Protein backbone atom coordinates (compact mmCIF):
# COMPACT_ATOMS: atom_id res chain seq x y z
CA UNK A 1 0.00 0.00 0.00
CA UNK A 2 0.94 3.67 0.27
CA UNK A 3 3.00 2.79 3.35
CA UNK A 4 4.85 -0.09 1.69
CA UNK A 5 8.11 1.83 1.33
CA UNK A 6 8.33 2.95 4.98
CA UNK A 7 10.14 0.97 7.68
CA UNK A 8 7.88 -0.73 10.21
CA UNK A 9 9.55 1.05 13.11
CA UNK A 10 9.10 4.41 11.37
CA UNK A 11 5.40 3.69 10.87
CA UNK A 12 4.96 2.92 14.60
CA UNK A 13 6.85 6.10 15.53
CA UNK A 14 4.67 8.20 13.19
CA UNK A 15 1.47 6.56 14.50
CA UNK A 16 2.45 7.78 17.97
CA UNK A 17 3.20 11.28 16.61
CA UNK A 18 -0.16 11.32 14.84
CA UNK A 19 -1.87 10.41 18.10
CA UNK A 20 -0.15 13.31 19.86
CA UNK A 21 -1.31 15.62 17.06
CA UNK A 22 -4.86 14.18 17.19
CA UNK A 23 -4.50 13.15 13.54
CA UNK A 24 -6.38 9.86 13.81
CA UNK A 25 -6.82 9.18 10.09
CA UNK A 26 -3.04 9.45 9.74
CA UNK A 27 -2.57 7.30 12.84
CA UNK A 28 -4.80 4.58 11.36
CA UNK A 29 -3.02 4.69 8.00
CA UNK A 30 0.37 4.33 9.69
CA UNK A 31 -0.88 1.41 11.78
CA UNK A 32 -2.40 -0.24 8.69
CA UNK A 33 0.99 0.06 7.02
CA UNK A 34 2.64 -1.51 10.06
CA UNK A 35 0.16 -4.43 10.09
CA UNK A 36 0.76 -4.98 6.37
CA UNK A 37 4.45 -5.65 7.07
CA UNK A 38 3.24 -9.10 8.11
CA UNK A 39 4.73 -9.30 11.60
CA UNK A 40 2.75 -9.81 14.78
CA UNK A 41 1.79 -6.82 16.89
CA UNK A 42 2.84 -6.30 20.48
CA UNK A 43 0.20 -5.43 23.06
CA UNK A 44 1.08 -1.72 22.79
CA UNK A 45 0.82 -1.90 19.00
CA UNK A 46 -2.54 -3.72 19.04
CA UNK A 47 -3.84 -0.97 21.30
CA UNK A 48 -2.51 1.71 18.91
CA UNK A 49 -4.31 0.02 16.00
CA UNK A 50 -7.56 -0.18 17.96
CA UNK A 51 -7.42 3.41 19.22
CA UNK A 52 -6.67 4.79 15.77
CA UNK A 53 -9.54 3.05 13.98
CA UNK A 54 -11.96 3.56 16.85
CA UNK A 55 -11.43 7.30 16.59
CA UNK A 56 -11.94 7.23 12.82
CA UNK A 57 -15.03 5.00 12.80
CA UNK A 58 -16.38 6.68 15.91
CA UNK A 59 -16.44 10.02 14.15
CA UNK A 60 -18.17 8.49 11.15
CA UNK A 61 -20.74 6.70 13.34
CA UNK A 62 -21.51 9.94 15.18
CA UNK A 63 -21.94 11.80 11.90
CA UNK A 64 -24.11 8.99 10.49
CA UNK A 65 -26.33 9.17 13.56
CA UNK A 66 -26.70 12.96 13.23
CA UNK A 67 -27.66 12.63 9.57
CA UNK A 68 -29.97 9.67 10.15
CA UNK A 69 -31.81 11.68 12.81
CA UNK A 70 -32.27 14.61 10.42
CA UNK A 71 -33.40 12.21 7.69
CA UNK A 72 -35.97 10.51 9.89
CA UNK A 73 -37.42 13.87 10.90
CA UNK A 74 -37.54 14.99 7.27
CA UNK A 75 -35.43 16.65 -1.32
CA UNK A 76 -32.99 13.77 -1.69
CA UNK A 77 -30.00 15.64 -0.25
CA UNK A 78 -30.17 14.39 3.37
CA UNK A 79 -30.45 10.78 2.20
CA UNK A 80 -27.66 11.25 -0.33
CA UNK A 81 -25.28 12.75 2.23
CA UNK A 82 -26.17 10.10 4.83
CA UNK A 83 -25.40 7.49 2.15
CA UNK A 84 -22.05 9.16 1.42
CA UNK A 85 -21.03 9.01 5.07
CA UNK A 86 -22.39 5.46 5.28
CA UNK A 87 -20.25 4.31 2.33
CA UNK A 88 -17.14 5.85 3.93
CA UNK A 89 -17.88 4.15 7.25
CA UNK A 90 -18.38 0.84 5.45
CA UNK A 91 -15.05 1.34 3.70
CA UNK A 92 -13.22 1.83 7.00
CA UNK A 93 -14.87 -1.23 8.51
CA UNK A 94 -13.99 -3.31 5.44
CA UNK A 95 -10.38 -2.10 5.79
CA UNK A 96 -10.19 -3.16 9.46
CA UNK A 97 -11.87 -6.50 8.78
CA UNK A 98 -9.41 -7.05 5.94
CA UNK A 99 -6.44 -6.53 8.27
CA UNK A 100 -7.93 -8.97 10.79
CA UNK A 101 -8.57 -11.62 8.13
CA UNK A 102 -5.24 -10.95 6.32
CA UNK A 103 -3.74 -12.05 8.61
CA UNK A 104 -3.81 -10.81 12.21
CA UNK A 105 -6.21 -13.41 13.62
CA UNK A 106 -4.52 -16.46 12.15
CA UNK A 107 -1.02 -15.24 13.05
CA UNK A 108 -1.87 -14.25 16.63
CA UNK A 109 0.66 -16.04 18.82
CA UNK A 110 -1.22 -16.23 22.11
CA UNK A 111 -4.81 -16.61 23.24
CA UNK A 112 -5.12 -13.05 24.53
CA UNK A 113 -4.17 -11.50 21.19
CA UNK A 114 -6.38 -13.95 19.30
CA UNK A 115 -9.35 -13.02 21.49
CA UNK A 116 -8.51 -9.32 21.09
CA UNK A 117 -8.63 -9.64 17.31
CA UNK A 118 -11.73 -11.89 17.12
CA UNK A 119 -13.52 -9.42 19.41
CA UNK A 120 -12.43 -6.60 17.11
CA UNK A 121 -13.82 -8.57 14.14
CA UNK A 122 -17.13 -8.89 15.93
CA UNK A 123 -17.07 -5.16 16.75
CA UNK A 124 -16.45 -4.04 13.17
CA UNK A 125 -19.14 -6.34 11.77
CA UNK A 126 -21.36 -4.84 14.48
CA UNK A 127 -20.58 -1.33 13.20
CA UNK A 128 -21.52 -2.52 9.71
CA UNK A 129 -24.72 -4.00 11.09
CA UNK A 130 -25.78 -0.63 12.52
CA UNK A 131 -26.06 0.78 8.99
CA UNK A 132 -26.87 -2.37 6.99
CA UNK A 133 -30.28 -3.41 5.71
CA UNK A 134 -32.05 -6.50 4.43
CA UNK A 135 -30.19 -9.66 3.51
CA UNK A 136 -26.78 -7.99 3.82
CA UNK A 137 -27.60 -7.07 7.42
CA UNK A 138 -28.56 -10.67 8.19
CA UNK A 139 -25.25 -11.97 6.82
CA UNK A 140 -23.33 -9.30 8.73
CA UNK A 141 -25.13 -10.18 11.96
CA UNK A 142 -24.24 -13.86 11.54
CA UNK A 143 -20.61 -12.93 10.84
CA UNK A 144 -20.44 -10.77 13.97
CA UNK A 145 -21.95 -13.49 16.12
CA UNK A 146 -19.54 -16.13 14.79
CA UNK A 147 -16.47 -13.98 15.50
CA UNK A 148 -17.67 -13.09 18.99
CA UNK A 149 -18.54 -16.70 19.76
CA UNK A 150 -15.14 -17.94 18.65
CA UNK A 151 -13.55 -15.31 20.92
CA UNK A 152 -15.80 -16.46 23.77
CA UNK A 153 -14.80 -20.10 23.35
CA UNK A 154 -11.08 -19.25 23.49
CA UNK A 155 -11.44 -16.87 26.44
CA UNK A 156 -13.31 -19.47 28.51
CA UNK A 157 -10.61 -22.06 27.89
CA UNK A 158 -7.52 -19.86 28.20
CA UNK A 159 -8.20 -16.76 30.31
CA UNK A 160 -9.38 -16.26 33.90
CA UNK A 161 -12.90 -14.86 34.31
CA UNK A 162 -11.60 -11.49 35.65
CA UNK A 163 -9.27 -10.97 32.69
CA UNK A 164 -10.07 -7.50 31.29
CA UNK A 165 -9.97 -8.57 27.64
CA UNK A 166 -12.37 -11.42 28.39
CA UNK A 167 -14.64 -9.04 30.29
CA UNK A 168 -14.61 -6.48 27.48
CA UNK A 169 -15.44 -9.15 24.92
CA UNK A 170 -18.44 -10.25 26.97
CA UNK A 171 -19.51 -6.61 27.34
CA UNK A 172 -19.42 -5.99 23.60
CA UNK A 173 -20.98 -9.35 22.69
CA UNK A 174 -23.84 -8.67 25.10
CA UNK A 175 -24.30 -5.23 23.50
CA UNK A 176 -24.44 -7.00 20.14
CA UNK A 177 -27.17 -9.35 21.39
CA UNK A 178 -29.26 -6.48 22.75
CA UNK A 179 -28.77 -3.69 20.22
CA UNK A 180 -28.22 -5.63 16.99
CA UNK A 181 -29.54 -9.18 17.19
CA UNK A 182 -32.78 -8.34 19.07
CA UNK A 183 -31.84 -10.98 21.65
CA UNK A 184 -32.22 -9.23 25.02
CA UNK A 185 -32.45 -12.50 26.95
CA UNK A 186 -29.12 -13.63 25.50
CA UNK A 187 -27.63 -10.22 26.31
CA UNK A 188 -28.79 -10.33 29.92
CA UNK A 189 -27.76 -13.97 30.42
CA UNK A 190 -24.27 -13.31 29.06
CA UNK A 191 -23.72 -10.12 31.06
CA UNK A 192 -25.03 -11.74 34.24
CA UNK A 193 -22.95 -14.92 33.96
CA UNK A 194 -19.86 -12.86 33.17
CA UNK A 195 -20.47 -10.54 36.13
CA UNK A 196 -20.97 -13.40 38.61
CA UNK A 197 -18.01 -15.46 37.41
CA UNK A 198 -15.71 -12.43 37.72
CA UNK A 199 -17.12 -11.47 41.13
CA UNK A 200 -16.19 -14.90 42.52
CA UNK A 201 -12.49 -14.21 41.88
CA UNK A 202 -12.23 -10.48 42.75
CA UNK A 203 -10.66 -11.28 46.14
CA UNK A 204 -7.68 -12.97 44.46
CA UNK A 205 -6.67 -9.82 42.54
CA UNK A 206 -4.27 -7.01 43.38
CA UNK A 207 -5.40 -3.43 43.89
CA UNK A 208 -4.79 -2.53 40.24
CA UNK A 209 -6.44 -5.63 38.77
CA UNK A 210 -9.39 -5.21 41.13
CA UNK A 211 -9.88 -1.68 39.77
CA UNK A 212 -9.49 -2.84 36.16
CA UNK A 213 -11.96 -5.69 36.58
CA UNK A 214 -14.60 -3.84 38.61
CA UNK A 215 -14.42 -0.98 36.09
CA UNK A 216 -15.61 -3.27 33.30
CA UNK A 217 -17.95 -5.09 35.68
CA UNK A 218 -19.54 -1.72 36.31
CA UNK A 219 -19.98 -1.27 32.55
CA UNK A 220 -21.82 -4.64 32.47
CA UNK A 221 -23.95 -3.48 35.40
CA UNK A 222 -24.96 -0.24 33.66
CA UNK A 223 -26.14 -2.22 30.69
CA UNK A 224 -28.02 -4.72 32.88
CA UNK A 225 -29.76 -1.86 34.70
CA UNK A 226 -30.79 -0.31 31.39
CA UNK A 227 -31.86 -3.78 30.27
CA UNK A 228 -33.39 -5.09 33.55
CA UNK B 1 -0.07 32.98 19.81
CA UNK B 2 -2.47 35.90 20.18
CA UNK B 3 -5.99 34.79 19.18
CA UNK B 4 -7.54 35.85 15.88
CA UNK B 5 -11.26 36.13 15.05
CA UNK B 6 -12.88 32.80 16.05
CA UNK B 7 -15.00 32.73 12.93
CA UNK C 1 -26.28 0.85 25.07
CA UNK C 2 -22.57 1.67 25.40
CA UNK C 3 -19.79 -0.68 24.38
CA UNK C 4 -16.26 -0.78 25.78
CA UNK C 5 -14.86 2.78 25.69
CA UNK C 6 -11.49 1.78 24.28
CA UNK D 1 -14.72 18.07 -10.61
CA UNK D 2 -16.66 15.76 -8.30
CA UNK D 3 -19.25 18.48 -7.51
CA UNK D 4 -19.83 19.63 -11.08
CA UNK D 5 -22.97 17.56 -11.59
CA UNK D 6 -24.61 18.69 -8.34
CA UNK D 7 -27.05 21.59 -8.16
CA UNK D 8 -25.83 24.72 -6.43
CA UNK D 9 -28.68 24.63 -3.91
CA UNK D 10 -27.96 21.00 -3.10
CA UNK D 11 -24.31 21.82 -2.45
CA UNK D 12 -25.30 24.60 -0.05
CA UNK D 13 -27.82 22.32 1.68
CA UNK D 14 -25.18 19.61 2.08
CA UNK D 15 -22.63 22.11 3.40
CA UNK D 16 -25.13 22.92 6.15
CA UNK D 17 -25.67 19.22 6.89
CA UNK D 18 -21.91 18.67 6.96
CA UNK D 19 -21.58 21.48 9.49
CA UNK D 20 -24.22 19.86 11.72
CA UNK D 21 -22.27 16.59 11.48
CA UNK D 22 -18.98 18.44 12.15
CA UNK D 23 -17.63 17.10 8.85
CA UNK D 24 -15.68 20.20 7.90
CA UNK D 25 -13.67 18.71 5.04
CA UNK D 26 -16.94 17.72 3.37
CA UNK D 27 -18.40 21.14 4.20
CA UNK D 28 -15.48 22.88 2.53
CA UNK D 29 -15.69 20.66 -0.56
CA UNK D 30 -19.40 21.39 -0.94
CA UNK D 31 -18.85 25.12 -0.58
CA UNK D 32 -15.98 25.00 -3.10
CA UNK D 33 -18.33 23.33 -5.53
CA UNK D 34 -20.91 26.01 -4.89
CA UNK D 35 -18.37 28.78 -5.53
CA UNK D 36 -17.45 27.08 -8.82
CA UNK D 37 -20.99 27.57 -10.12
CA UNK D 38 -19.89 31.14 -10.76
CA UNK D 39 -22.61 33.03 -8.90
CA UNK D 40 -21.86 35.50 -6.11
CA UNK D 41 -22.19 34.17 -2.57
CA UNK D 42 -24.76 35.62 -0.23
CA UNK D 43 -23.75 36.77 3.24
CA UNK D 44 -24.83 33.45 4.77
CA UNK D 45 -22.95 31.52 2.09
CA UNK D 46 -19.75 33.52 2.65
CA UNK D 47 -19.94 32.62 6.30
CA UNK D 48 -20.39 28.93 5.46
CA UNK D 49 -17.35 29.02 3.17
CA UNK D 50 -15.28 30.72 5.87
CA UNK D 51 -16.35 28.41 8.73
CA UNK D 52 -15.64 25.33 6.63
CA UNK D 53 -12.09 26.22 5.68
CA UNK D 54 -11.35 27.76 9.10
CA UNK D 55 -12.02 24.41 10.71
CA UNK D 56 -10.03 22.43 8.14
CA UNK D 57 -6.96 24.68 8.31
CA UNK D 58 -7.39 25.10 12.07
CA UNK D 59 -6.92 21.41 12.67
CA UNK D 60 -3.89 21.35 10.38
CA UNK D 61 -2.34 24.38 12.10
CA UNK D 62 -2.85 22.84 15.52
CA UNK D 63 -1.25 19.57 14.40
CA UNK D 64 1.63 21.45 12.75
CA UNK D 65 2.30 23.31 15.99
CA UNK D 66 2.35 20.06 17.99
CA UNK D 67 4.75 18.41 15.56
CA UNK D 68 6.96 21.49 15.23
CA UNK D 69 7.31 21.63 19.02
CA UNK D 70 8.32 17.95 19.13
CA UNK D 71 10.79 18.60 16.30
CA UNK D 72 12.34 21.60 18.02
CA UNK D 73 12.79 19.60 21.21
CA UNK D 74 14.45 16.82 19.19
CA UNK D 75 15.89 9.56 12.71
CA UNK D 76 14.10 11.59 10.05
CA UNK D 77 10.54 10.65 11.11
CA UNK D 78 9.48 13.76 13.08
CA UNK D 79 10.67 16.08 10.34
CA UNK D 80 9.09 13.91 7.63
CA UNK D 81 5.71 13.88 9.32
CA UNK D 82 5.81 17.59 10.13
CA UNK D 83 6.63 18.22 6.47
CA UNK D 84 3.69 16.03 5.42
CA UNK D 85 1.24 18.01 7.57
CA UNK D 86 2.85 21.28 6.43
CA UNK D 87 2.39 20.38 2.75
CA UNK D 88 -1.27 19.49 3.32
CA UNK D 89 -1.80 22.79 5.15
CA UNK D 90 -0.17 24.72 2.30
CA UNK D 91 -2.37 22.87 -0.14
CA UNK D 92 -5.52 23.97 1.66
CA UNK D 93 -4.34 27.57 1.84
CA UNK D 94 -3.50 27.46 -1.89
CA UNK D 95 -7.01 26.10 -2.57
CA UNK D 96 -8.61 28.96 -0.62
CA UNK D 97 -6.41 31.61 -2.21
CA UNK D 98 -7.21 30.15 -5.62
CA UNK D 99 -10.94 30.35 -4.99
CA UNK D 100 -10.57 33.95 -3.87
CA UNK D 101 -8.49 35.00 -6.84
CA UNK D 102 -10.30 33.00 -9.52
CA UNK D 103 -13.93 33.39 -8.41
CA UNK D 104 -14.63 35.67 -5.46
CA UNK D 105 -12.45 38.80 -5.36
CA UNK D 106 -13.86 41.36 -7.76
CA UNK D 107 -13.49 45.07 -8.32
CA UNK D 108 -17.27 45.16 -8.37
CA UNK D 109 -19.26 44.22 -5.37
CA UNK D 110 -20.59 45.67 -2.22
CA UNK D 111 -18.19 46.77 0.45
CA UNK D 112 -19.27 43.90 2.72
CA UNK D 113 -18.17 41.20 0.28
CA UNK D 114 -15.05 42.96 -0.99
CA UNK D 115 -13.70 43.50 2.53
CA UNK D 116 -14.70 40.00 3.62
CA UNK D 117 -12.75 38.33 0.81
CA UNK D 118 -9.68 40.59 0.98
CA UNK D 119 -9.51 39.95 4.74
CA UNK D 120 -9.75 36.22 3.99
CA UNK D 121 -6.89 36.52 1.51
CA UNK D 122 -4.82 38.21 4.20
CA UNK D 123 -5.69 35.48 6.68
CA UNK D 124 -4.69 32.59 4.39
CA UNK D 125 -1.41 34.27 3.42
CA UNK D 126 -0.87 34.72 7.16
CA UNK D 127 -1.36 30.98 7.69
CA UNK D 128 1.22 30.32 4.95
CA UNK D 129 3.56 32.78 6.67
CA UNK D 130 3.27 30.86 9.96
CA UNK D 131 5.03 27.87 8.35
CA UNK D 132 7.33 29.72 5.92
CA UNK D 133 11.00 30.53 6.40
CA UNK D 134 13.55 32.96 4.98
CA UNK D 135 12.92 35.10 1.90
CA UNK D 136 9.85 33.08 0.92
CA UNK D 137 8.40 34.18 4.25
CA UNK D 138 9.14 37.81 3.37
CA UNK D 139 7.14 37.66 0.14
CA UNK D 140 4.24 35.84 1.77
CA UNK D 141 4.20 38.40 4.58
CA UNK D 142 3.99 41.22 2.06
CA UNK D 143 1.13 39.46 0.23
CA UNK D 144 -0.81 39.23 3.49
CA UNK D 145 -0.06 42.86 4.33
CA UNK D 146 -1.20 44.06 0.89
CA UNK D 147 -4.52 42.19 1.10
CA UNK D 148 -5.24 43.39 4.62
CA UNK D 149 -4.30 46.97 3.68
CA UNK D 150 -6.65 47.03 0.70
CA UNK D 151 -9.46 45.67 2.89
CA UNK D 152 -8.68 48.31 5.52
CA UNK D 153 -8.82 51.14 3.01
CA UNK D 154 -12.23 50.00 1.73
CA UNK D 155 -13.60 49.40 5.22
CA UNK D 156 -12.65 52.89 6.45
CA UNK D 157 -14.29 54.55 3.44
CA UNK D 158 -17.41 52.45 3.03
CA UNK D 159 -18.35 50.97 6.44
CA UNK D 160 -19.14 52.47 9.85
CA UNK D 161 -16.54 51.97 12.59
CA UNK D 162 -18.84 49.50 14.39
CA UNK D 163 -19.37 47.25 11.38
CA UNK D 164 -18.52 43.70 12.56
CA UNK D 165 -16.63 42.79 9.36
CA UNK D 166 -14.52 45.96 9.67
CA UNK D 167 -13.88 45.14 13.33
CA UNK D 168 -12.84 41.54 12.63
CA UNK D 169 -10.51 42.74 9.88
CA UNK D 170 -8.84 45.16 12.30
CA UNK D 171 -8.55 42.37 14.86
CA UNK D 172 -6.82 40.03 12.42
CA UNK D 173 -4.62 42.72 10.85
CA UNK D 174 -3.47 43.72 14.31
CA UNK D 175 -2.70 40.04 15.04
CA UNK D 176 -0.70 40.01 11.81
CA UNK D 177 1.29 43.03 12.97
CA UNK D 178 1.97 41.50 16.38
CA UNK D 179 2.62 37.84 15.52
CA UNK D 180 3.93 37.86 11.93
CA UNK D 181 5.35 41.27 10.99
CA UNK D 182 7.29 42.03 14.19
CA UNK D 183 5.35 45.27 14.65
CA UNK D 184 3.76 45.12 18.12
CA UNK D 185 3.59 48.92 18.37
CA UNK D 186 1.46 49.06 15.20
CA UNK D 187 -0.66 46.14 16.40
CA UNK D 188 -1.43 47.90 19.68
CA UNK D 189 -2.18 51.23 18.01
CA UNK D 190 -4.54 49.62 15.50
CA UNK D 191 -6.40 47.67 18.14
CA UNK D 192 -6.76 50.71 20.40
CA UNK D 193 -7.95 53.18 17.77
CA UNK D 194 -10.33 50.59 16.33
CA UNK D 195 -11.81 49.86 19.74
CA UNK D 196 -12.10 53.55 20.65
CA UNK D 197 -13.72 54.55 17.36
CA UNK D 198 -16.26 51.73 17.66
CA UNK D 199 -17.01 52.58 21.31
CA UNK D 200 -17.87 56.13 20.32
CA UNK D 201 -20.43 54.98 17.73
CA UNK D 202 -22.19 52.25 19.75
CA UNK D 203 -24.93 54.73 20.65
CA UNK D 204 -26.19 54.55 17.05
CA UNK D 205 -26.85 50.79 17.19
CA UNK D 206 -29.90 48.68 17.97
CA UNK D 207 -29.78 46.00 20.67
CA UNK D 208 -28.95 43.34 18.08
CA UNK D 209 -26.26 45.33 16.26
CA UNK D 210 -24.82 46.35 19.61
CA UNK D 211 -24.27 42.72 20.62
CA UNK D 212 -22.70 41.87 17.25
CA UNK D 213 -20.29 44.81 17.39
CA UNK D 214 -19.47 44.59 21.10
CA UNK D 215 -18.60 40.90 20.91
CA UNK D 216 -15.81 41.70 18.41
CA UNK D 217 -14.80 44.81 20.36
CA UNK D 218 -14.37 42.55 23.39
CA UNK D 219 -11.96 40.39 21.40
CA UNK D 220 -9.95 43.48 20.46
CA UNK D 221 -9.81 44.48 24.09
CA UNK D 222 -8.71 41.00 25.12
CA UNK D 223 -5.75 41.26 22.75
CA UNK D 224 -4.95 44.81 23.84
CA UNK D 225 -4.95 43.81 27.51
CA UNK D 226 -2.82 40.74 26.72
CA UNK D 227 -0.28 42.87 24.85
CA UNK D 228 -0.14 45.77 27.33
N1 LIG E 1 -15.86 34.03 10.98
C1 LIG E 1 -15.61 34.88 9.64
C2 LIG E 1 -16.69 34.56 8.85
C3 LIG E 1 -17.30 33.29 9.39
C4 LIG E 1 -17.07 33.43 10.93
C5 LIG E 1 -18.17 34.36 11.58
C6 LIG E 1 -17.83 34.61 13.06
C7 LIG E 1 -18.22 33.71 14.04
C8 LIG E 1 -17.90 33.97 15.40
C9 LIG E 1 -17.17 35.11 15.73
C10 LIG E 1 -16.81 36.03 14.75
C11 LIG E 1 -17.13 35.77 13.40
C12 LIG E 1 -19.57 33.85 11.41
C13 LIG E 1 -19.88 32.55 11.20
C14 LIG E 1 -21.22 32.14 10.99
C15 LIG E 1 -22.23 33.14 11.03
C16 LIG E 1 -21.92 34.48 11.25
C17 LIG E 1 -20.63 34.85 11.43
O1 LIG E 1 -20.17 36.16 11.68
C18 LIG E 1 -20.67 37.27 10.96
C19 LIG E 1 -19.89 38.50 11.48
O2 LIG E 1 -18.46 38.35 11.19
C20 LIG E 1 -17.65 39.36 11.72
N1 LIG F 1 -9.95 -0.24 23.83
C1 LIG F 1 -9.58 -1.71 23.27
C2 LIG F 1 -8.29 -1.62 22.86
C3 LIG F 1 -7.89 -0.16 22.90
C4 LIG F 1 -8.84 0.45 23.99
C5 LIG F 1 -8.23 0.12 25.41
C6 LIG F 1 -9.18 0.54 26.55
C7 LIG F 1 -9.19 1.85 27.03
C8 LIG F 1 -10.10 2.21 28.08
C9 LIG F 1 -10.97 1.26 28.60
C10 LIG F 1 -10.97 -0.05 28.10
C11 LIG F 1 -10.06 -0.41 27.05
C12 LIG F 1 -6.86 0.70 25.61
C13 LIG F 1 -6.40 1.79 24.93
C14 LIG F 1 -5.08 2.25 25.18
C15 LIG F 1 -4.26 1.59 26.13
C16 LIG F 1 -4.74 0.47 26.82
C17 LIG F 1 -6.01 0.01 26.59
O1 LIG F 1 -6.54 -1.13 27.26
C18 LIG F 1 -5.68 -2.25 27.11
C19 LIG F 1 -6.22 -3.41 27.95
O2 LIG F 1 -7.43 -2.97 28.57
C20 LIG F 1 -8.56 -3.58 28.03
CL1 LIG G 1 -23.58 13.68 -1.12
CL1 LIG H 1 5.32 11.03 6.89
MG1 LIG I 1 -21.95 21.05 -14.23
NA1 LIG J 1 -28.53 24.27 -11.90
NA1 LIG K 1 -2.51 43.59 30.73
Amino acid sequence: GAMGSMERASLIQKAKLAEQAERYEDMAAFMKGAVEKGEELSCEERNLLSVAYKNVVGGQRAAWRVLSSIEQKSGPEVREYREKVETELQGVCDTVLGLLDSHLIKEAGDAESRVFYLKMKGDYYRYLAEVATGDDKKRIIDSARSAYQEAMDISKKEMPPTNPIRLGLALNFSVFHYEIANSPEEAISLAKTTFDEAMADLHTLSEDSYKDSTLIMQLLRDNLTLWT
Amino acid sequence: RTPSLPG
Amino acid sequence: TPSLPG
